[PDB]
């Protein structure tokens, strides 16, 4: 073979050219923390949640746009490693809205997860946040752009797997706003995945909004119906009543999207 | 706001009232079904449009700690107002 | 032939005693008549969501089992609380002691016949019932003391109340002491009375007052002490003979070493706050939920998931007034306990009734019943 | 640092020995307990006068449930459901939908004040001051299913004990 | 595949044990109608007995049988010493819980149940 | 001194202490000389029974010896030393010295699963 | 010797208590839990799980609660591999399903080909 | 009122004769006081 | 507190004690039932800098169990601790 | 990490661990494994057919002298072959310390009572009969102790449902409680609360 070996943590692994830092270290369980990288869109490296320590150099890396080099060390775990995550998750959830409450994301937001997992427990932000002004983009989408982190995921996949090309980011610095910069209605027949993967809650399902709550729901592993596709789907339930449905991975069927009348 | 339907039955601030053939409007023979009469949806629709002075407005639901959490609000739009999410109120840029 | 009676449920004990005449073979307790699950449904629920099921188990001696599970969960996040929280569970531990022990010596001279004494010092358990209403709302079940620290401060002007109680109480166990110690039918009730040697107390897994009334010089405030009782001066009552007359007299000095105790916590409560600054942990302020972000995400799953606490077993017992209470808890690194055992005293004290009632009588059962304080809720879990 | 109680040698003296024989045949601590018990024969007794006399009472104490609005009319309850998620005994059934404004609003809101156990994580746990376990503790029923509350009885306890919620709540969110 | 016994080395040994649990049920059943005053006859109760025993027949371990006749011990303490009261003892005779149904079309009459 | 009480109840006071506990260490060291040298078992615990029983042949006061023995009273050192005793006959029956009875299973203390 | 020989199958099922309504008629589903779409975390789908099928549940007539009748219907057992889920079941008598552990196949991440010379895969903004 | 009288007794209520439509004259009922005077007469305040 | 001298003195004469020095019913030394509002005070984490929660962190700083023996010379017999200190009596009331 | 991390105790670390190594090297007939927690406490993870003689002598050997059993517990582990595992809680008040004594089982290998050693058993394994399942051999009287005395199956099981499979009531045709299939007027509301991102690497598991 033409395996390198790297390493994670001291363990030793052995990767395929061309394999990031944050894939090398999900081959040994461990997963690096991340909101803009997802892994059916390109690869962004515009969050910097990634950031992690290779030893013996002075800066940690992007690990989700890093290739390993044969002899690096990634320390997972190290405490620039740590600080880098605390600090980033900081400044994330400076303009960020408190609307945990009232945002349909709760309970299921990586946001929320990983400040759990990673952030510090508290705040040093003393100043007033941003309000941004609410898109329309149909009516399976509710946009609420306050909570956007801004991790171009929308754009990713409504240029590459939808094929649409007609979401983007208008503006600059703080400012800068993910949206259509006009009344234009985003229908796609992929139109509805973009609440799968938005790893906050700027875009919520709209017919799902405000009714169920993702800790009490029953998670039914089913089969789409509506074409003949076949699409493997969860329909989370609460008291005996269906409450949405959602994609599951199967990699040679659906990989992780669903059509909207499936959705 | 209350409103009744032709059995009699008063209407909830849900729209909830039981069908006329439905059997379960017999726990109510001989005793009250309890609605409050204070309809929450028509007593923020009385509450003025705060007219500010700003871009971007906060809202705290008063009383600091004993409101909600305070939240912030964008002004952009000259044709609608931007209600907070958490008590109702609404507010509008004055320009 | 021998007689053989069945004392039913008309806490509940139901008892079956094989009598030669007027003494006592067999003293069979069918417990169980209390037994609700506990410790099931502890393992569906999140570990604040498995706290007031511990108010319930010893229900005399409710904060006591709160502090002993918030150890062990505190043992398990590798967390401390803050000193200030220390001192108001030793505070709180102490006086739900002294009500322990009211309703111990109290209900022990009620069924045997002493009905006034009863009267007398429950008005003290009522004043104490309202430091727990006024510390955290509920009179009983407060669930008030948490793993990081209390759930919230005390209200101004609380201690100055806890000082005008404990200034006075002493005399109240003194004319208690004057109803029941020197007087010659509470001796003749107790003096011969299921006299238990020390090491049948060791073996039968007794603790507290049941190991101390046989010269056992055992207390787990001493040996293994727990969040400030290494700073507080006390005394440990020490039996002589293993009967019910020692083990009165070593919770009526018990109740004078808790106002000890209470008086040195009052001298010496710090300022600062009262859950640990770990907001992953205990919650935040609702001024601070509020306003910071964080603090609202740490609310939010602290109030719906709670916190993760790290894969491990721990057996975590402290001093509650009947004696070693324990909670061997078993964390799969999930925001729910895997398994939670809860052992009580009062299980192997009623274990050990069927050889501390060999020989004795029927009026006599009553009285080994009283010794050993048993709350069934505990027994039967 | 332990103490020996009940380890007295009585004294052996003609004068001791004479004397727990006068306490044998005279009955002295028996006349003890006849003084302290018509000791208290001659106080006045603890009891108040219910139902025209009342218990002494805190601000944080959580007697029954009630969901309070803002000074608006607007209920502060706004769906998220971190109550019944909180809820040790399941007491809270919580069901939401958009109503015609689009406010996030409730239309189920259920506490079966007969699994309730009274320990306030609700009020607690709330984000928004909406659910309170207020001052009210005479709501006995005659009836099992009137311990049932919807979301109904829980406004209209609201609107009945709003006035003195709202000032326990003032007398105590600083320690909150 | 090599297991500690808990009373039976095999099947006969096992037998031997519900057997005499067997005959224990059989002597004690006139006095259990008799002094928990039941409304059956001793027959019934005997039919009973016979149908718990046939219940668990197609068992072929050892230490299962082990324990269900440990378990038929502990139900027959509990019915001669008086642990048990009427209603503990009537629970076998499932009385008040309505005929299940058996068919296919009753079933699929009353709900989903298979 | 003739102390009146143990402390203990049910624990008597024993009148002479020094010859029990020779009598009790000697039978204790002579039990346990029936046991294998490469037992771990048998060396602790002719160690420390030698350590116990030269401290006794050491002193000839009572409670210097309680002081100096570190385990409470005599009388509850005598019933230790009976129990070991009693211990180190049964630990000639089970024999623990051998090697493990069997391996467990791959995950038997696999904690978490 | 006190060791004995049982060559049988292992089957605890007379004496675990349960009814035998809940025994031959239920189909445990043993499988791997799908990873939630609106998060990206796989920390939920390490383990096995066993559950069953949903049983009929109602609306209460006094206040429309979901009232069941199906003792079964929220238990969810933990293993560690699949076959330890598939040795619990046969142990228990149920009938079961076993669906494989789906996993997420390897990806070609590369950011360079954000920017190609001649390929398709340039973005058009980013 | 009467501050002479220990914690307990020093503040007291006489209900009405008729409240609602119900003559309480014997019927006296502790949910007959309105909730500003239930901080005051349970001792949740010093203030009336 | 309303007692007579005449009831109170042959009270204090029944029990043996002075009962008023010490009353089991409670009177205006209490503390009062509306108090000025506190200002609790803000714990050590209340910083704004030096303040990393990875300096900080509990439940992340505990490990795994230390296997000290596992099935995969003339060393002391060990005690699990040094035996138990005796305790000393009490200089307060012994009872001695 | 002063005020809110809890204080490492490396003198009683040293001092269990020693001890660990001391009962490993006592007794290698019965000791699997021998570990100490962060928090110091020693668990010793012994076979099944040495309850009696790791028991007898940690309750007996003078460096020992753990004279109380604490507590008497079982854990049900679904995923193991031996599903139970049967936790001793042992305390030495000579030397005023804690053991946990760990050994395991099935369904169907009888466990060896320890009431020969510690008396205090005669209920807490009892229990465990109750609860569990675990039969325990030579016990003086192993009945249930806790459960009503018609109850079928064993409650502490984890594949036995949280309410029950009867529920009770008074009926007044036959005049009597009466047990009948359970049926709730609302079902218990399972919660999925677990995070999907870890939260402690230190007990990250390799991967297959
Ligand atoms: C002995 C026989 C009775 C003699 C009178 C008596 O002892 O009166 C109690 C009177 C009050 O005793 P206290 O314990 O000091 O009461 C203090 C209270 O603060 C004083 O009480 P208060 O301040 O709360 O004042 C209110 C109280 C005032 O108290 C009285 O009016 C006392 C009762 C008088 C009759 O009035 C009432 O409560 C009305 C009671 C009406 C019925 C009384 C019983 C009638 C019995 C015959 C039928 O006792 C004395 O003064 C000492 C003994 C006098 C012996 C007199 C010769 C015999
Ligand atoms: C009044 C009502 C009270 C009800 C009493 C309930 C007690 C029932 C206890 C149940 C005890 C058992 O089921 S243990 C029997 C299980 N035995 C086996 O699995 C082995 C097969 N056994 C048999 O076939 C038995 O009929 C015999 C008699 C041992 C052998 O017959 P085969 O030969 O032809
Ligand atoms: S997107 Fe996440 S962090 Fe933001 S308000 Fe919603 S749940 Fe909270
Ligand atoms: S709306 Fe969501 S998916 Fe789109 S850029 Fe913002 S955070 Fe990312
Ligand atoms: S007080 Fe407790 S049990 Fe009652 S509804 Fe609130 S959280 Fe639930
Ligand atoms: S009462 Fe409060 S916690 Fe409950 S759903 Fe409403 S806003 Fe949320
Ligand atoms: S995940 Fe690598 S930077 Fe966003
Ligand atoms: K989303
Ligand atoms: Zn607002």
């Amino acid at each position: 073979s033409n395996l390198i070996e790297v390493f994670v943590d001291g363990q030793s692994v052995m990767v395929e050219p061309g394999t990031t830092v944050l894939q090398a270290c999900e081959k040994v369980g461990m997963q690096i923390p991340r909101f803009c990288y997802h892994e059916r869109l390109s690869v962004a490296g515009n969050c910097r949640m990634c950031l992690v320590e290779i030893e013996k150099a002075p800066k940690v890396v992007a690990a989700c746009a890093m290739p390993v080099m044969k002899g690096w060390n990634i320390l997972t775990n190290s405490e620039k490693t740590k600080k880098a995550r605390e600090g980033v998750m900081e400044f994330l959830l400076a303009n960020h809205p408190l609307d945990c409450p009232i945002c349909d994301q709760g309970g299921e937001c990586d946001l929320q997860d990983q400040s759990m997992m990673f952030g510090s427990d508290r705040s040093r932000f003393l100043e007033g946040k941003r309000a941004v002004e609410d898109k329309n983009i149909g009516p399976l989408v509710k946009t609420i752009m306050t909570r956007c982190i801004q991790c171009t995921r929308c754009i990713r996949f409504a240029s590459e797997i939808a094929g649409v090309d007609d979401l983007g980011t208008t503006g600059r610095g703080n400012d800068m706003q993910v949206g259509t910069y006009i009344e234009k209605m985003f229908m796609s027949e992929l139109s509805g995945n973009i609440i799968d993967i938005c790893p906050v809650g700027a875009l919520t399902s709209k017919p799902y909004a405000f009714t169920a709550r993702p800790w009490e729901t029953r998670k039914t592993e089913s089969i789409d119906v509506m074409d003949a596709v076949g699409s493997n789907i969860v329909v989370s339930t609460r008291t005996g009543e269906v409450m949405r449905i959602l994609p599951r991975m199967h990699e040679d069927i659906n990989e992780e999207w669903i059509s909207d009348k499936t959705r | 706001g209350v409103r009744t339907s032709p059995t009699g039955e008063k209407v909830t601030h849900t729209g909830q009232v039981y069908d006329d053939e439905d059997y379960r409007r017999v726990r109510f023979v001989g005793r009250q079904k309890e609605v409050n009469e204070n309809f929450a949806i028509d007593l923020i629709a009385e509450q003025p449009v705060s007219q500010v002075g700003s871009r971007v407005i906060s809202c705290d639901g008063g009383g600091g700690a004993l409101g909600h959490p305070r939240v912030y609000i964008n002004l952009d739009k000259e044709t609608k107002t931007g209600t907070c999410g958490y008590c109702g109120l609404q507010f509008r840029q004055q320009h | 032939s021998n007689l053989t009676l069945n004392f039913g449920p008309q806490g509940v004990l139901r008892l079956v005693m094989e009598l030669s005449g007027e003494m006592v073979r067999k003293c069979d307790p069918h417990i169980g008549l209390l037994h609700r699950g506990t410790e099931k449904l502890i393992e569906y629920k999140t570990y604040l969501q498995a706290l007031p099921y511990f108010d319930r188990l010893d229900y005399v001696s409710m904060m006591c089992n709160e502090q002993a599970y918030s150890l062990a969960v505190e043992k398990l996040l590798n967390i401390q609380p803050p000193p200030r929280a220390q001192w108001i569970r030793v505070l709180f531990g102490e006086i739900t002691r002294l009500l322990n022990h009211i309703m111990a010596v109290t209900t022990h001279a009620l069924d045997i016949g002493a009905m006034t004494p009863f009267f007398w010092m429950f008005e003290e358990r009522e004043k104490m019932f309202e430091f727990y209403e006024r510390v955290s709302g509920a009179r009983m079940h407060a669930a008030y003391v948490r793993p990081g620290g209390v759930h919230q401060d005390l209200p101004l002007g609380l201690m100055d109340d806890i000082y005008e109680f404990s200034k006075n109480f002493s005399l109240r166990i003194d004319e208690l002491e004057e109803m029941l110690t020197n007087n010659r039918i509470w001796r003749n009730r107790t003096v011969d009375i299921g006299v238990v040697t020390a090491e049948d107390a060791l073996n039968y897994g007794f603790s507290g007052v049941m190991l101390r009334g046989s010269g056992i010089q055992w207390d787990l405030r001493k040996t293994q002490p727990y969040d400030v009782y290494d700073q507080v001066e006390f005394d440990v009552p020490i039996g002589s003979r293993g009967d019910c007359y020692d083990r009165y007299l070593c919770r009526v000095e018990e109740m004078r070493q808790s106002i000890r105790i209470i008086s040195q916590c009052l001298n010496k409560m710090p300022p600062g706050e009262i859950k640990v600054d770990d907001a992953k942990v205990s919650p935040p302020k609702r001024a601070e939920m509020k306003t910071s972000m964080e603090s609202l995400i740490h609310h939010f799953k602290l109030y719906t998931e709670g916190y993760q606490v790290p894969p491990g077993a721990t057996y975590t017992a402290i001093e509650a007034p009947k004696g070693e209470f324990g909670v061997y808890l078993v964390s799969d690194g999930s925001s729910r306990p895997y398994r939670c055992k809860i052992k009580a005293p009062g299980f192997a004290h009623l274990a050990g009734l069927d050889k501390m009632s060999k020989g004795h009588m029927l009026a006599d059962v009553v009285a080994i019943i009283g010794t050993q304080d048993i709350v069934f809720g505990e027994v039967d879990r | 640092t332990y103490k020996y109680v009940n380890l007295r040698e009585p004294s052996m003296d003609m004068k001791s020995v004479t004397d727990r024989a006068a306490q044998t045949l005279l009955w002295t601590e028996l006349i003890r307990g006849l003084g302290m018990t018509l000791s208290y024969l001659f106080r006045e007794p603890a009891t108040i006068n219910y139902p025209f006399e009342k218990g002494p009472l805190s601000p944080r104490f959580r007697g029954e449930h009630a969901l309070r609005r803002y000074p608006s009319g607007e209920e502060r309850c706004i769906a998220c459901k971190l109550c019944e998620a909180v809820c040790p005994a399941q007491a809270i059934t919580i069901e939401a939908e958009p109503r015609a404004d689009g406010s996030r609003r409730t239309t189920r809101y259920d506490i079966d004040m007969t699994k309730c156990i009274y320990c306030g994580f609700c009020q607690e746990a709330c984000p928004v001051d909406a659910i309170v376990e207020g001052p009210n503790f005479e709501f006995s029923t005659e009836t099992h299913e009137e311990l049932l509350y919807n979301k109904e009885k829980l406004l209209n306890n609201g609107d009945k004990w709003e006035a003195e919620i709202a000032a326990n709540i003032q007398a105590d969110y600083l320690y909150r | 595949t090599s297991v500690k016994p808990i009373f039976s080395r095999d099947m006969n040994e096992a037998k031997r044990r519900v057997r005499e649990l067997y005959r224990a049920w059989y002597r004690e059943v006139p006095n259990t109608v008799h002094l928990f005053q039941l409304d059956i006859s001793v027959k019934q109760g005997r039919d009973k007995v016979r149908e718990m025993f046939k219940k668990n027949a197609h068992v072929t371990d050892p230490r299962v049988v082990d324990l269900l006749v440990i378990k038929g011990k502990m139900e027959l303490e509990e019915t001669i010493n008086v642990w048990k009261q009427r209603t503990h003892v009537m629970r076998f005779f499932h009385e008040t819980e309505a005929p299940r149904p058996k068919d296919f079309l009753s079933k699929f009459y009353v709900g989903h149940d298979p | 001194l003739l102390k009146k009480t143990t402390g203990l109840v049910g624990l008597a006071v024993c009148e002479t202490p020094h010859e029990r506990l020779k009598i009790l260490y000697t039978k204790i060291l002579d039990v346990l000389g029936h046991i294998p040298k490469n037992a771990a078992y048998r060396k602790y615990t002719e160690q420390i029974t030698n350590e116990k029983l030269s401290i006794v042949k050491a002193e000839p006061d009572v409670k210097k010896l309680e002081e100096q023995l570190q385990g409470g009273q005599i009388e509850e050192v005598i019933l230790q030393a009976e129990n070991e005793l009693s211990l180190a006959r049964k630990m000639i029956q089970w024999k623990p010295w051998e090697p493990l009875v069997e391996e467990p299973p791959a995950s038997q203390w696999k904690w978490p699963i | 010797t006190q060791l004995i020989t049982v060559d049988e199958k292992l089957d605890i099922t007379t004496l675990t208590g349960v009814p035998e309504e809940h025994i031959k008629t239920r189909k445990a589903r043993i499988f791997v839990p799908a990873r939630n779409n609106m998060q990206s975390g796989v920390n939920n789908t390490k383990k096995w799980k066993m559950e069953f099928d949903t049983r009929e549940r109602w609306e209460n007539p006094l206040m429309g609660w979901a009232s069941t009748a199906d003792p079964l219907s929220n238990l969810v057992l933990t293993f560690s591999t699949k076959e330890d889920a598939i040795a619990f079941a046969e142990k228990n008598g149920w009938s079961y399903d076993v669906e494989e552990r789906k996993v997420p196949k390897p990806k070609s991440k590369s950011y360079g080909a954000n920017f190609s010379w001649n390929k398709r895969t340039r973005v058009s903004t980013k | 009122e009467d501050n002479k009288q220990f914690f307990g007794r020093h503040r007291w209520v006489i209900y009405t004769t008729e409240m609602n439509g119900k003559n309480t004259f014997w019927d006296v009922d502790g949910s007959m006081v309105p909730p500003e005077w239930h901080r005051w007469l349970h001792c949740m305040t010093d203030d009336p | 507190a309303s007692a007579t001298r005449l009831i109170q003195g042959l009270r204090n004469w029944a029990s043996g004690r002075d009962l008023q020095a010490k009353l089991q019913l409670r009177y205006q030394e209490i503390s009062k039932r509306t108090q000025p509002p506190p200002k609790l005070p803000v714990g050590p984490s209340h910083r704004l800098s030096n303040n990393y929660y990875c300096a900080r962190d509990g439940r992340r700083e505990a490990m795994p169990p230390s296997i000290v023996m596992s099935s995969q010379s003339e060393k002391k017999a060990v005690s699990p601790a040094p035996p138990i200190k005796r305790w000393e009596l009490s200089q307060d009331e012994p009872y001695l | 990490t002063r005020p809110t991390v809890r204080p490492r105790n490396d003198v009683a670390h040293k001092q269990l661990s020693a001890f660990g190594e001391y009962v490993a090297e006592i007794l290698p007939k019965y000791v699997q494994q021998v570990q100490v927690s962060c928090f110091s406490e020693l668990e010793i993870c012994i076979h099944p057919d040495g309850v009696i003689p790791v028991l007898t002598f940690l309750r007996d050997h003078s460096n020992a002298q753990f004279k109380s059993l604490a507590d008497l517990t079982a854990v049900d582990i679904p995923t193991r072959q031996n599903r139970f595992e049967i936790v001793y809680n042992l305390l030495s008040l000579r030397f005023n310390s804690r053991i946990r004594v760990k050994t395991y089982t099935d369904e169907l290998t009888p466990v060896e009572s320890s009431v020969s050693v510690y008396k205090a058993a005669n209920w807490y394994e009892r229990e465990i009969w109750d609860m569990f399942g675990v039969f325990f051999a030579n016990h003086p009287d192993l009945r249930r102790i806790l459960t009503d005395y018609g109850f079928e199956g064993h409650p502490f099981r984890k594949d036995f449902p949280l309410s029950g499979y009867v529920e009770l009531r008074y009926d007044d045709e036959v005049k009597r409680v009466v047990a009948e299939p359970v049926e709730l007027a609302q079902e218990f509301r399972k919660f999925d609360l677990n995070s999907p991102w870890e939260a402690f690497p230190a007990y990250r598991q390799p991967p297959e």
